[PDB]
């Protein structure tokens, strides 16, 4: 599946620049225009700023002043920026191709003259009584403004933060002889200790999907967070077929593949 | 600004219900609406613009009105799958200043509520030799989506050193979550055994290990 990807640190101490880039052209970077879009934890979607195939640039009001958006068609790059962050600004940014452009419109209630079934000279206007349209109050069309986002980015999660990159230690969350569901067993990887968020995993390299679930983090008072990973295998399969899950720490660039062996009882 | 939204509506399985967005004319009432669905865990789907237009992929249950300076969400057939987060949006001003609601979050009610499956993992032979311990309770596959988890070691409760996460969709819809105890190798092979109890509709599932077995 193609996709817009971001890019960008994981991890910005407070008051540095976060620049982050999108990097996808099979999305036409000359014929589409690319926005800017965050969700910090427990608040609603913020627009950020987009920019076109030309180099126009639209932003957010109340961000403008810390927004700086360029492009470079040339490697097909749009890259945003965002000055003095402060925790506020930990967030997902997601990047995404918009739509974007001025029509002319007629107000609630009105329709053009074409639309009122009108042929001849005066039908580009605005009519408010299409049935008597010859003593109809008229209306010149004003500017109606069409915004939507047409493709979204998987997102890029920043944390802002005085704490430092700690890549994860992975252990096995093994199946025993008491801990099955008859045909069924439960087995894992527990991903413990990393900072900052977030962590993905897999199993099998993507071959092993059904009966997954990677449960979201838990924030220790040590300021470090672990997650598990499972996935429920049949039980007749434990020793013959081998089960690795397969962790992506992104902020520390850390891969780690573990091997999940079945315990001797 | 933000366009303004329930932060919670509740839709019966199989019926309809309807989100609203509230704005005003320099935004809702330009006539140029869209919404978008947010689910846990993936990123933003766009399902309706102009007011009225089904993006990619949208089935017909989705549909999207304005009147004014008001604009809704219908959805009929609920489906589990349906809930979600749901935006509003619309330009103000400038087809390039986008402002969003505040956000609805849609419950279905009436699903069929499941009893949790619990799988208590002792502390792994690497991790006791890299001189930690921690178990891990694993629970999944319930619904509604909440449950109280108290560890004991022996018959003792255990309040220090327990993290445990809101619970949270799996693929099939039904519910997860996990807690964990950190203890220390000692503690884990100096007590005879620890136990994590799951409570979900006035019902408890306990599952017990023992450092003398596997």
């Amino acid at each position: 599946k193609v996709q817009l990807r971001e890019s960008g640190p994981s991890l910005i101490k407070p008051s540095q620049t976060l620049s982050l880039t999108c990097t996808t052209s099979i999305f036409s970077l000359i014929d589409k225009t690319v926005g800017w879009v965050r969700q910090a934890p427990g608040k609603s979607l913020e627009w950020l700023g987009s920019i076109d195939t030309s180099g126009n640039t639209g932003y957010n009001p109340g961000l403008k002043s810390r927004l700086h958006i360029t492009k470079d068609n040339s490697r097909s790059q749009v890259s945003l920026s965002l000055s003095s962050v402060t925790t506020a600004d930990s967030a997902t940014y997601y990047c995404t191709t918009v739509h974007q452009q001025t029509r002319k419109g007629c107000p609630d209630g009105w329709r053009f003259g074409w639309d009122c079934g009108f042929h001849g000279y005066g039908q580009e206007d605005c009519y408010e009584d299409c049935i008597d349209i010859l003593s109809s109050q008229t209306l010149s069309p004003t500017d109606a403004y069409e915004f939507h986002v047409d493709a979204w980015g998987q997102g890029l999660l920043v944390t802002v933060s005085s704490a430092s990159t700690k890549g994860p230690s992975v252990f096995p969350l093994a199946p025993s002889s008491k801990s099955t569901s008859g045909g069924t067993a439960a087995l894992g990887c527990l991903v413990k200790d990393y900072f900052p968020e977030p962590v993905t995993v897999s199993w099998n390299s993507g071959a092993l999907t059904s009966g997954v679930h990677t449960f979201p983090a838990v924030l220790q008072s040590s300021g470090l967070y672990s997650l598990s990973s499972v996935v429920t295998v049949p039980s007749s399969s434990l020793g013959t077929q081998t089960y690795i899950c397969n962790v992506n720490h992104k902020p520390s660039n850390t891969k780690v593949d573990k091997k999940v062996e079945p315990k001797s009882c | 600004a933000v366009l303004n939204q329930p932060s919670s509506v509740s839709g019966s399985l199989g019926q309809r219900v309807s989100i609203t967005c509230s704005g005003s004319s320099s935004n809702v009432g330009n006539g140029y609406v869209s919404w978008y669905q947010l689910i846990p865990g993936s990123a933003p789907r766009t399902l309706i613009y102009g007011d009225t237009s089904r993006a990619s992929g949208v089935p017909d249950r989705f549909s999207g009105s304005r009147s004014g300076n008001t604009a809704t969400l219908t959805i009929s057939s609920l489906q589990a799958e349906d809930e979600a987060d749901y935006f509003c949006a619309s330009a103000e001003d400038s087809s390039s200043n986008a402002v969003f609601g505040s956000g609805t979050t849609l419950t279905v009610l009436g699903q069929p509520k499941a009893a949790p499956s619990v799988t208590l993992f002792p502390p792994s032979s690497e991790e006791l030799q890299a001189n930690k311990a921690t178990l891990v309770c694993l629970i999944s596959d319930f619904y509604p989506g909440a449950v109280t988890v108290a560890w004991k070691a022996d018959s003792s409760p255990v309040k220090a050193g327990v993290e445990t996460t809101t619970p949270s969709k799996q693929s099939n819809n039904k519910y997860a979550a996990s807690s964990y105890l950190s203890l220390t190798p000692e503690q884990w092979k100096s007590h005879r055994s620890y136990s994590c109890q799951v409570t979900h509709e006035g019902s408890t599932v306990e599952k017990t290990v023992a450092p003398t077995e596997c």
